[PDB]
DNA sequence: CGTACTTAGGTTAGGCTAACCTAAGTCAC
DNA sequence: GTGACTTAGGTTAGCCTAACCTAAGTACG
């Protein structure tokens, strides 16, 4: 179960990164939870949050915090359930 | 199991709830017939469309002159018929009921007036029940009577068996039950004492006890000595 | 109106074999006041349920299964018009068409005490035996 | 089968009765066919052809014709359907 | 709406698997837009189908048949999506909404000439691993 | 057997009645989605209420304009599924149908327009049927076709296949059998001579011959050489 | 050429499950 | 005290069989 249970360890959640001091990382995956959400979803596609992509994760401290992400073509602003479900590899 | 006429059964369920005190919903009519609650909305609808009955705001059902007329027609049937199976025929005490459940739904009015003059114009059915609409085939307080739970909750006591409602008749091992230990009408019981709703209250007869169910004790009505 | 439609049938089929009549289709048509239709579709769906065939000149034959419940049914009829006559006291006239509704409702539990009660009858009061006393264990 | 076949094998239906030149007989059984119309029923009461009473049956020629019977309280007329399913002992 | 009940319910509980969350009804109730009531209900029909078991902490367990059903439906959504913008040409952002559907109505036999039109894909083109590729022989 | 979506179904099979050249009755929907009387004229009713369809006094049944226009978005969209199946996935012949009849329930127009333009503007299914409604997703006489039963009957000959009807396609082993001996649009067949009506139909295409039944060989058009 | 029966297309009554809802409770960290 | 879930009583959609009907045929002797 390459869904459920990554054989690449090295995937981690965007919330995750963040609070852990940011950093560069390529985006791999956007779970079906964003999906549903068409306006998000054009957003992302804007700025370049999109698998195989480098994004640049703003650090962040507590919880229910949006994250602040950097893409090729500018910034935006994710939600925390939203950030839990994409997924990316750093550097 | 097969009502052989719903129509008359959904006016005798809903006699019945208000007999005992119960509000007549079609959630009630639902669990006792055994029927989906689709199918009970349905049945009511065609009820409602014929001018038999009608929902209340709070949902609760009412039945029209023609709906009451019927119930009691159909009621009259019954404890009519339990009387002949019992006093004549001589049909086990716990089996009538069941009997009498399908012979109310074809007896014409022409016997109902020859087992009236038959069985000695009779006023109770073998389980304490008013015959009613005896007006229309040509021929007590009751204020006094409380419900066994109600008299449970409030302290207990000694009190004499009056009514068994039709709801408790339809169960024939607990009817054997109730013979064996002696809860039938006209014999004595004590009624332990229970503290709080849904409780299952205990009786002790003349030939031994046993425990009645939360909606079997509010189903059994006595007069308190 | 004829409270249990296949019961009906069976007796109806019954009643024409006691007159010596051929049971055909049209014979319960006439006698339960229903169309051709209706009969031959009632009849095609006791056919399926085991209860009668249709034979080669289209007679109508009760099957074991079906004679047995017309047996049951005939019975139950004819010990409920010896309580109506003999014990109730209904009119002689009016008894039949009582018992004709009777015959569907009546547990063979009742049969046994009413065979008690009216002294282990053979007949109806209509001088037409009574079957299926065998099958009551009486 | 004594509703089928007659264990009494001397009882004949009131219409071949009349064909064959009528007689005095004893009324056994009235068919569930007649009992169907209960102003029928008054009629063969009042005039007394009932099981257990005689009766005389009136000799008939064809089919389709109604059939005299003289009962103890007078007579009547039964229709050839009603006649078939009255049976007698002779 | 949903289109299939049963299928959404499997793939809700899949997809909060997928996104490390605990699948509770109250979930389901949020994300498919549903009274909690008529998701403990329904919950409770595929439990009693033998397509999910509540434990003992109230989260939600697929069995070995709800999984199956979960991989079937997850692997007809993805093949769709890939199809939807690799030759149909949908945008981008309303692609999912139409696999949603899509995912309900695809047969076994499409999904295998998906694989081959496609070049047998691993992912969708939202970067999510497609299951079950096993299960149709490719 | 799940029709996923019931009334888009009862709209369709009106539709494939009125391009037969059949009269809708209710008695052909329980013909065809196999379900019963009672069931059918209760589906319609619904319709009738939502202001769908109309039952006349003849008892035929007429869609309104928004009836229409539902039933036409239903098979735009099932023959442009078809289309895709062959012409792009490649999913075999007689199997299509069958998966077009599930897509047609479940496609956006969104998806219909980038169809058209992938598809490059199809006006046919790939079994002849003329595909409507294209006007609302922004984009031949074919009085000459006659039915190859009414062919038959009036003597026979050699004819162009053009129209298999939705009817036939329902059989896919019957759908293989017409593929292999070659009864399939743009393919010339010799349409054996019968007399009367409800007779099985012979015709001899370019690999061998078969059998249509009467409800089959309705459903096939041919243009006459 | 009337009797028996079939064909064709309905009807109402009386059942069902699936899948949605609101209002007003309980139960637990 | 908010979150999770249950209790209680409904709803519409979409299925079913049994048991009735009329109108207009066919098969027969
Ligand atoms: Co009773
Ligand atoms: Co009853
Ligand atoms: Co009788
Ligand atoms: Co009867
Ligand atoms: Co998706
Ligand atoms: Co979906
Ligand atoms: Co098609
Ligand atoms: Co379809």
């Amino acid at each position: 179960g390459d869904s459920v249970e990554p054989v690449d360890t090295d995937l981690r959640r965007v919330d995750e990164v963040a609070r852990s001091g940011g950093g560069r990382a390529l985006v791999c995956r956007i779970a079906e939870h964003v999906q549903l959400d068409p306006d998000l979803m054009s957003e992302l596609k804007k700025v370049g949050v999109v698998p195989g992509n480098e994004i640049d994760i703003v650090a962040v401290a507590g919880v229910n915090k949006p994250i602040q992400v950097q893409g090729s073509e500018g910034g935006t602003q994710l939600q925390p359930g939203i950030a839990h479900a994409v997924m990316v590899r750093v550097k | 199991n097969d009502l052989i006429d719903t129509t008359e059964m959904y006016l005798r369920t809903i006699y019945d709830l208000e007999e005992e005190g119960v509000v007549p919903l079609r959630a009630r009519i639902a669990e006792r017939l055994e029927q989906s609650g689709p199918t009970v909305s349905q049945t009511v609808a065609r009820m409602e469309r014929d001018g038999l009955l009608t929902v209340a705001e709070d949902r609760h059902l009412e039945l029209t002159k023609a709906g009451r007329a019927r119930a009691i027609s159909v009621m009259r049937k019954h404890r009519l018929a339990e009387r002949l199976l019992v006093d004549v025929i001589g049909l086990e005490w716990e089996q009538v009921h069941l009997e009498a459940c399908r012979w109310e739904h074809v007896m014409s009015e022409a016997v109902e007036r020859k087992l009236v003059k038959l069985l000695g114009n009779p006023t109770t059915s073998p389980y304490g029940n008013p015959i009613p609409g005896l007006d229309e085939l040509g021929v007590p307080v009751d204020t006094d009577l409380r419900r066994v739970d109600e008299v449970a909750r409030s302290g207990g006591g000694r009190a004499l068996v009056c009514r068994i409602a039709e709801h408790v008749q339809l169960d024939p091992d607990l009817m054997s039950e109730l013979k064996k230990v002696g809860v039938v009408p006209g014999n004595e019981i004590d009624i332990v004492a229970v503290a709080g709703v849904n409780k299952p209250i205990q009786v002790q007869g003349s030939e031994g006890g046993t425990q009645l169910q939360p909606g079997i004790a509010h189903a059994v009505m006595v007069r308190v000595k | 109106d004829l409270i249990d439609t296949t019961e009906m049938y069976l007796r109806t089929i019954y009643d024409l074999e006691e007159e010596g009549v051929v049971p055909l289709r049209a014979r319960i048509a006439e006698r339960l006041e229903q169309s051709g239709p209706t009969v031959s579709q009632t009849v095609a769906r006791m056919e399926r349920d085991g209860l009668l065939t249709v034979a080669e000149d289209r007679h109508l034959e009760l099957t074991k299964a079906g004679r047995a419940r017309a047996i049951s049914v005939m019975r139950k009829h004819r010990l409920a018009e010896r309580l109506l006559v003999d014990v109730i006291g209904l009119e002689w006239e009016q008894v039949h068409l009582e018992a004709c509704r009777w015959e569907h409702v009546m547990s063979e539990a009742v049969e046994r005490k009413l065979v008690k009660l009216l002294g282990n009858p053979t007949t109806s009061p209509y001088g037409n035996p009574i079957p299926g006393l065998d099958e009551l264990g009486v």
